RNA sequence: AUCAUUUUAAAAAAGCGUAAAAGCUUAAUAUUAGAUAAAUUAAUGUUAAAAAUUAAUUGAUACUUAAAUAAUCAUAGAUGAA
C-alpha cells in the first residue's frame, strides 16, 4: 500500500515490572491451590520474558516448601529493598502494583544519582 | 548479543565454501568475516562430497555475532538428480509426466532424518509424505520402476 | 483538518471522539487521516 | 497432531473407530436421502380475520399464511408466529415434508412451497404453503441425489457426471411419500444417458409425473463425459 | 414511440406525466436476482459504468460452463426530448439528444444462477450509491 | 436390522465405572505401568465389542 | 561419481532389493492417497476395496484444520476485496 | 465486572467500621501526622488484604466516576511523604541555562528574557542536558514541567530542542 | 488410565520460548528417553512422570 | 498447485513491510486469574444396563445476517433576529 512517513516513537514510556530485580525466589505448598499456579506463572515471566529488560544478574528460582505458612514470592532490589509476598489470596493484578510502587521511586533514587535507567527512543514504535 | 537479529537462508557448496561475492550482499552489512566463516563450515563439511550443494542458516545477533546451522540439501535438487532432468513443469496436477520408485525415497528420506534438526521427532511415513505433497506441486509421480538410473548432476545456484 | 460531512476510517488506528456537539478522527500514526464533521 | 507422535505410533491401532464409524453415518444418510421420517409435526395457529391487517401484525411479530388447496378444495389462509415459520425451514426436510396446522381440533396437511420476504427491510411478510390431501393429487418436489461409484470403470477416472436437473414435479396420491430420488449410475455411460422415463418406469403405485410442468419423457438428467487423457492427447496432437 | 422501424422513422412519444406500475417479482430461471425498488428512468450509463465488475464474476479464465449465468431483459423505450436554449414554446415539439429506459417498481434486472453470494452484496450496495436508487437483492436461500 | 444401533455403539463408554469398581484391574495395573516397562494401554475395544482388561500392542496380546 | 544418493564420501550407494524386503508402510505410499473428501464418497458405497489405512486419519484431520482457515480467509477477502480485482475460482481449471 | 483496586502505601495503617445497625459502613487512614476517613454505600461491596495494602471494590450502582475516585483516592494518600518526580532534557548547539536556587535561566535562540521561578518545588541540577522536578502534586508539576517545554520542543525533523525523559516523539525525514 | 495408576508424580511444565536458542547449538529436547505416562492431558503444559530427576 | 509434517495450535498464508532478504500483525491456540451457560414442551404402563436416549423452542454472551426508531451535524447571501 502506502509506505508510513511519521515515525512515533515509544522506547522511553516503556516500563516493565521485573526490571529493578537482582533475584527471585518463589515458594510453594502443595496444599495450596490457588497460591500455587499464580507463583507459577511469576516463575515464567521471570525467565520466559527477554533480558534485555532485566538485570544481568538477575537469576529465579523455584523451592517446594512444604514448612511454609503459604506459597510466597520473595524479591530483591537493586538499591536495597527487599519484600515477601504470600500467594494465597492475592491476585497477580495486586502484586503488580506493589512492583510499581517500588519501581517508581526507585527511579527517583536512582535519577538523583545521575543514573539513566531509561530506554532509547527507537525500542519500540507503536 | 544473544538476542536474534535476523535469520537468512543460504546454499553453499560442502567444501569449496570461499568469500564469493555474492554472498556477501547479504552478510555484508552485518559485518561478518566471510573467511573467518566458511573456515568452520568446510571443516565440518569434510566427511562430505564437494559436488553437492547443501543449505545452511544463520541466526544473525545485534552484536553482529552469528551461530551457523546447517540442514540437507534441497529435497528438490535430490529428485532432480534421480529424474535425470533440470527443469520442471510449468504447471502441476495437469501436466503429470515424470517417474521415481518409492525404494529411493526410502533411501533420501533418512538424509534429512540423519541431519535435520526439526525431524529428530519424527517418524519416516511422516517425512516420506511430507516429499509426496511436494511432489504433487511439480509433476512428479511415485510409481515401481525395477530399472536403476544412471548419473546426473542437475545445476545449482550456490 | 478537512471537513467530511461523511466521515471516514481510513487506517485501523483511527478513531472518533466527541466533545459535545463536535465530532472529529484522528490518528495517532498519520496525523493527515484527521477530519472533522460540518 | 493433539497429541505427540511419539505417542501414536503406541496407538496407531486405535483410529480404526475414526474410520469405521464414518461407514456408518454416510452410509446411512446415502441410503436415507430417499426417505421421510416418520415423525408428526404440528403447528399451532389461529384463523384469519378482517380486523388483523399486516402491519398490525408486524409489531407483533406474526405472520400471515397462505395455503392454495387442490381440485374442488377451498383455500385457506391463517396466522402464525414468525419463529415458528423459520423453525419449519431449519429441518432437513423443508422441501416436502409434511407439516400440520392445528387451528383447533382441525388440522390442515401442507407443504413449504416458498417464502417472501421484504428484501430492503429484510422482515417476514408471509409464509406460502401448498395444501396435500390423500385422495387426490398433489404437487410435490422430488430432488435428485447422485450416489458415487466406484464399481463402473469410466465414472471412476477422467469422467464427470453432469446433473441437468435438480428435481422432479410430481403428484401424490397416498400418505406416505419420498422425499427423494437416489441413483446408482453404474449402467450409464456416454452412450445413453438416463431420461424421465426410465424414472416413470420405477415408482410406486400411488406416484405420477406432473406432465403439465415437465416438456417431455425423452428429456435426460444424467450425462457422462467423454476420457479427459483422450482430449487432451488429441488437445496436444 | 413505434417499434416497427426503428431506424428509418423519425420517433417521438408522450412524456408520461405520472407514470407508475408495479410488476409482482419472482425468479424463474435460476437461484439469485437483484430487483428495482422504485419507478425510474434507467439510464445506460447506470449499465456500463458496473459492466466489467460482473464480468470478473461470471465469467472466469480457463473454466468452462455449459449452462448461462445471466439473463438481460432490458430494452430501450423513451426519447427524450429537448427544446434548444433560446427556442419560445409552441411552434412544434423538441429533438433528441438520448434514449433511455422506463422500468416499473418491482423490475429483474437480473438473474443469476450460481453467481457467489458474497459478491453481489457487495455489488449491489455500491451500484445504489452511484445511482442513489433503492436496490435489493435476493437468493433462494433467504426466501 | 442392527444398523441403527451400530452407529452409537461404544464400548469405550463403560470405562468410567470399571475404574472405580474394580480393584483387580488397578493393583495388576499399577504393576504394568510403574515398576516394569512395557507399551501398555489399558482398556482397548475389541471391535467394539468387548474392551480388554490390558493389552499389548502392536503385538495384539492380552492380559484378562 | 557414479553416486545416486551418496552425500557421504566414504559411504557406498544403498542398492535396490524386491519389495518384500522393506516394511509394510511403503505400500500405503504408492496407493491414491485420498482427500477426507473423497474418502467420504467411498463409505458412501462401502466398497471395501478403497479404505484408508489407520495413518490416514492424521493427515486427514490436517486437511480438516488446514480447510477452515481457509474459508475464514476467503470470506475476508470476498467481502472486502474491491471490485476491481479478481477472486480465485472454485472449480476445475480446464486447459486447451 | 470490572472490579477497581485502591493502594495503600506501607506507611500508613487503617481499620474499617460499621455500625450495629449494619446501615452505614466507613473506612479510616491514619499516619502519623495525617487522618482521612470515607464511607462506602449500601451497593458497595468491599474486600481487603493485609499482604498487598489492596482493597477490591464491587459497585450495584454501576457509577463509571469510580474510575476517577480511584486516581484521587490513591495519588492524595501516596501524596504524604513521598514525591512526585519528573526530568527534562535537551539536544542543542546554542542552548544552555543556569540554575540559582529555583530560578532557571534559559537562553534558546529567542530575543525575550525566560526565567522560570518555582513557588514551592524543588529543582537540583544533574548536568546540563538534565535537571528534575519534584513536588507532591502532580498537577502542578506538569503545569510546571511544561512551561518549560513550551519555550522550545522537539521538532519533528531532528530531535533536537527540549523534552521530557519519557514521552512519545515523533520523528519525520528531512535533507535526505 | 495412567493418571490414576501413578504413585510417585512429578509435575513439570516448561519455561521455554522458542527452539531458536536450542536448535542454534544443535540441541533439542528429547522424549523417547522416558517415554513417560502422560504429556499434557488437561494442561497444556504439565508433564508427569517417577523419575524424581528429569534432565 | 493448495500437498505434508512437527506441535497443545499455527493459512504454499487474509494484510502491512523489503532492491530481493530480514522484520511486524491477524485466523488457529495455550498457562494463570476473573467470569456467561438459565428457563421449558411432546412420547412406549414396569424392567435393558459394570454403559447408551430422539424431534423442538425461548433467553444471557461472542462471531454473523442485517434493518428500524430517536436526537445531532449535513455553509450561506447582500437596508436589520427576519
Ligand atoms: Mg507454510
Ligand atoms: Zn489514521
Amino acid at each position: 500500500g502506502k509506505k508510513r512517513r511519521v515515525q512515533v516513537f515509544t522506547g522511553s514510556m516503556l516500563q516493565p515490572l521485573y526490571r529493578y530485580l537482582l533475584s527471585a525466589k518463589i515458594g510453594v505448598n502443595p496444599l495450596d491451590l490457588h497460591g500455587q499456579n499464580i507463583a507459577k506463572q511469576i516463575f515464567l515471566k521471570c525467565k520466559q520474558a527477554r533480558p534485555k529488560y532485566l538485570q544481568n544478574d538477575f537469576n529465579a528460582t523455584l523451592v517446594q516448601d512444604n514448612e511454609a505458612p503459604a506459597s510466597y514470592f520473595h524479591a530483591k532490589f537493586v538499591n536495597g529493598y527487599e519484600q515477601k509476598w504470600y500467594l494465597h489470596k492475592s491476585t497477580e493484578e495486586e502484586i503488580n502494583r506493589n512492583l510499581k510502587y517500588f519501581n517508581y521511586q526507585i527511579e527517583m533514587e536512582r535519577n538523583l544519582q545521575g543514573h539513566d535507567d531509561e530506554y532509547e527512543d527507537e525500542e519500540t514504535q507503536l | 548479543m544473544a538476542e536474534i537479529k535476523a535469520i537468512i537462508n543460504l546454499r553453499l557448496l560442502a567444501g569449496i565454501a570461499k568469500p564469493n561475492p555474492k554472498m556477501g550482499q547479504s552478510l555484508g552489512p552485518l559485518g561478518i568475516n566471510m573467511m573467518h566463516f566458511c573456515k568452520d563450515f568446510n571443516a565440518a563439511t569434510a566427511h562430505i562430497r564437494s559436488d553437492i550443494p547443501l543449505r545452511v542458516q544463520v541466526a544473525a545477533k545485534v552484536d553482529r555475532s552469528y551461530s551457523y546451522i546447517i540442514k540437507p540439501p534441497e529435497t528438490s535438487w535430490l529428485i532432480k538428480k534421480v529424474i535425470m532432468k533440470e527443469k520442471l513443469t510449468q504447471y502441476a496436477g495437469h501436466v503429470n509426466l515424470d517417474y521415481i520408485d518409492v525404494r529411493y525415497v526410502y533411501e533420501i528420506a533418512k538424509i534429512k532424518k540423519e541431519i535435520d534438526i526439526d525431524f529428530k521427532r519424527a517418524t519416516l511415513e511422516s517425512i516420506c509424505n511430507c516429499i509426496i505433497g511436494q511432489c504433487n506441486s511439480m509433476g512428479v509421480n511415485v510409481s515401481i520402476i525395477d530399472e536403476k538410473p544412471k548419473p546426473f548432476n542437475p545445476k545449482a545456484k550456490v | 483538518m478537512k471537513i467530511k460531512s461523511a466521515l471516514k476510517k481510513y487506517c485501523q488506528h483511527c478513531y472518533i471522539v466527541k466533545r459535545g456537539k463536535k465530532v472529529m478522527i484522528k490518528c495517532k500514526i498519520d496525523p493527515r487521516h484527521k477530519q472533522r464533521q460540518g | 497432531t493433539i497429541v505427540g507422535s511419539q505417542f501414536d505410533a503406541q496407538t496407531e491401532h486405535v483410529n480404526k473407530l475414526a474410520l469405521d464409524l464414518a461407514n456408518k453415518k454416510y452410509r446411512k444418510m446415502a441410503l436415507d436421502q430417499a426417505v421421510l421420517r416418520k415423525e408428526k409435526v404440528v403447528v399451532p395457529a389461529e384463523f384469519r380475520t378482517e380486523k388483523d391487517s399486516l402491519i398490525s401484525l408486524k409489531k407483533e411479530l406474526r405472520s400471515p399464511v397462505y395455503i392454495k388447496g387442490h381440485t374442488g378444495i377451498p383455500d385457506v389462509d391463517l396466522i402464525a408466529d414468525n419463529r415458528q415459520v423459520f423453525s419449519i425451514r431449519r429441518r432437513l426436510q423443508f422441501q416436502n415434508q409434511s407439516f400440520y396446522f392445528k387451528v383447533g381440533n382441525e388440522e390442515f396437511r401442507c407443504t413449504y412451497d416458498h417464502i417472501q420476504i421484504h428484501p430492503m427491510e429484510k422482515w417476514l411478510v408471509y409464509s406460502k404453503y401448498r395444501r396435500y390431501v390423500v385422495g387426490k393429487p398433489n404437487s410435490i418436489f422430488l430432488p435428485i441425489n447422485i450416489l458415487p461409484t466406484f464399481q463402473n470403470n469410466a465414472i471412476v477416472r477422467g469422467s464427470e457426471i453432469v446433473q441437468l436437473l435438480d428435481g422432479i414435479w410430481v403428484n401424490s396420491y397416498n400418505d406416505e411419500y419420498p422425499h427423494s430420488i437416489v441413483i446408482d449410475p453404474e449402467n450409464l455411460s456416454k452412450i445413453r444417458p438416463l431420461r424421465i422415463g426410465d424414472i416413470h418406469n420405477f415408482l410406486p403405485d400411488g406416484v405420477e409425473i406432473d406432465k403439465t410442468k415437465c416438456l417431455s419423457l425423452h428429456q435426460k438428467v444424467i450425462k457422462i463425459t467423454g476420457d479427459k487423457e483422450r482430449k487432451l492427447d488429441i488437445a496436444l496432437q | 414511440m413505434r417499434f416497427k422501424n426503428l431506424s428509418n422513422t423519425k420517433q417521438v412519444s408522450f412524456k408520461l406525466r405520472n407514470f407508475k406500475k408495479t410488476t409482482k417479482y419472482r425468479l424463474v430461471f435460476g437461484n439469485s436476482m437483484i430487483l428495482l425498488y422504485k419507478n425510474a428512468r434507467f439510464e445506460s450509463i447506470y449499465f456500463e459504468l458496473f459492466r466489467k465488475y460482473i464480468k470478473v464474476i461470471s465469467k472466469k479464465k480457463n473454466i468452462n460452463i455449459n449452462y448461462r449465468n445471466c439473463w438481460i431483459f432490458l430494452r430501450m423505450n423513451t426519447p427524450l426530448t429537448k427544446k434548444s436554449k433560446n427556442s419560445r414554446m409552441g411552434k412544434g415539439k423538441g429533438a433528441l439528444y438520448r434514449w433511455l429506459v422506463r422500468l416499473p417498481k418491482h423490475y429483474k434486472l437480473l438473474e443469476f444462477k450460481n453467481v457467489n453470494y458474497y459478491r453481489l452484496n457487495f455489488l449491489t450496495k455500491k451500484w445504489s450509491k452511484r445511482l442513489s436508487l433503492p436496490l435489493a437483492f435476493v437468493s433462494k436461500a433467504n426466501l | 436390522a442392527c444398523q441403527d444401533a451400530e452407529a452409537t455403539w461404544d464400548a469405550s463408554r463403560q470405562i468410567d465405572s470399571i475404574m472405580e469398581n474394580n480393584k483387580e484391574w488397578k493393583s495388576i495395573g499399577v504393576l504394568l505401568q510403574n515398576r516394569l516397562e512395557f507399551n501398555s494401554i489399558g482398556l482397548d475395544n475389541f471391535e467394539n465389542l468387548l474392551l480388554i482388561d490390558w493389552a499389548i500392542m502392536p503385538q495384539r496380546v492380552a492380559i484378562m | 561419481s557414479e553416486d545416486v544418493i551418496n552425500i557421504w564420501k566414504d559411504r557406498t550407494d544403498p542398492e535396490l532389493n524386491p519389495i518384500n524386503t522393506y516394511p509394510i508402510w511403503l505400500s500405503h505410499l504408492l496407493l491414491p492417497q485420498l482427500r477426507f473428501e473423497q474418502v467420504a464418497e467411498v463409505y458412501m458405497a462401502d466398497e471395501d476395496l478403497l479404505k484408508p489405512h489407520n495413518r490416514d486419519m492424521k493427515r486427514l484431520i490436517n486437511q480438516i484444520r488446514r480447510f477452515g482457515i481457509y474459508e475464514q480467509n476467503y470470506t475476508k477477502l470476498a467481502k472486502s476485496l474491491s471490485l476491481d480485482f479478481v477472486l480465485p475460482a472454485r472449480q476445475e481449471k480446464d486447459l486447451f | 465486572m470490572k472490579r477497581n483496586i485502591l493502594f495503600i502505601p506501607f506507611n500508613i495503617s487503617y481499620s474499617y467500621i460499621e455500625k450495629n445497625n449494619n446501615t452505614v459502613k466507613f473506612l479510616y487512614l491514619y499516619n502519623n501526622d495525617y487522618f482521612f476517613s470515607i464511607n462506602f454505600n449500601e451497593k458497595q461491596s468491599i474486600v481487603i488484604n493485609e499482604d498487598t495494602n489492596t482493597i477490591v471494590v464491587e459497585t450495584r450502582n454501576f457509577n463509571n466516576k469510580i474510575n476517577l475516585f480511584n486516581n484521587e483516592f490513591n495519588k492524595f494518600i501516596y501524596s504524604w511523604d513521598n514525591f512526585f518526580f519528573n526530568k527534562i532534557k535537551f539536544t542543542g548547539k546554542g542552548f544552555k541555562w543556569k540554575k540559582k536556587e529555583t530560578n532557571l535561566f534559559l537562553f534558546f535562540n529567542r530575543a525575550h528574557k525566560c526565567f522560570f521561578i518555582g513557588n514551592n518545588i524543588i529543582l537540583k541540577r544533574l548536568s546540563k542536558s538534565k535537571v528534575i522536578l519534584l513536588k507532591n502534586n502532580y498537577n502542578h508539576l506538569i503545569h510546571d514541567s511544561i512551561l518549560v517545554r513550551t519555550i522550545r520542543s522537539n521538532n519533528i525533523f531532528t530531535k533536537r530542542g527540549l523534552r521530557f525523559s519519557r514521552q512519545i516523539i515523533l520523528k519525520k525525514k528531512g535533507k535526505t | 488410565i495412567k493418571s490414576t495408576l501413578l504413585i510417585n508424580n512429578n509435575y513439570y511444565f516448561n519455561y521455554i520460548t522458542n527452539g531458536l536458542d536450542l536448535k542454534y547449538d544443535n540441541t533439542f529436547q528429547n522424549f523417547e528417553l522416558n517415554t513417560l505416562s502422560i504429556k499434557n492431558y488437561k494442561n497444556k503444559n504439565l508433564i508427569i512422570s517417577n523419575n524424581n530427576q528429569l534432565d
